[PDB]
């Protein structure tokens, strides 16, 4: 239990987590746009002018 | 004068040869210068609405 001072060391390792890109990388997924206002079927004529 | 409709409280004629001016004062008279009976003084005594 001398406690001697050893040698520099060679190099280092590093050990943390990976991310999981298997879901990422697909195509993307938007939100759907909206309609354009369409005219609504069944318009007609209503008033019709007097006399 | 030439009558299309009449029922109660609708009337479509015609009037064939008469100018606008007098026309005009047809309909002026009949929108503003034609009398009736309308509430004028509402004397309330209680009112708890």
């Amino acid at each position: 239990g001398g406690l001697t001072c050893a040698s520099a060391p060679q190099g280092t390792l590093r050990i943390l987590e990976g991310p999981q890109q298997s879901l990422s990388g697909s195509p993307l997924q938007p939100i759907p746009a909206s309609p354009p206002p369409q005219i609504p079927p069944g318009l007609r004529p209503r008033f019709c002018a007097f006399g | 004068v030439d009558v299309v409709h009449m029922d109660e409280n609708s009337l479509e004629f015609d009037m064939v040869g008469i100018d606008a001016a007098i026309a005009n004062a047809f309909r002026r008279i009949l929108l503003a210068e034609v009398p009736t009976m309308a509430v004028e003084k509402v004397l309330v005594y209680n009112n708890t609405s």
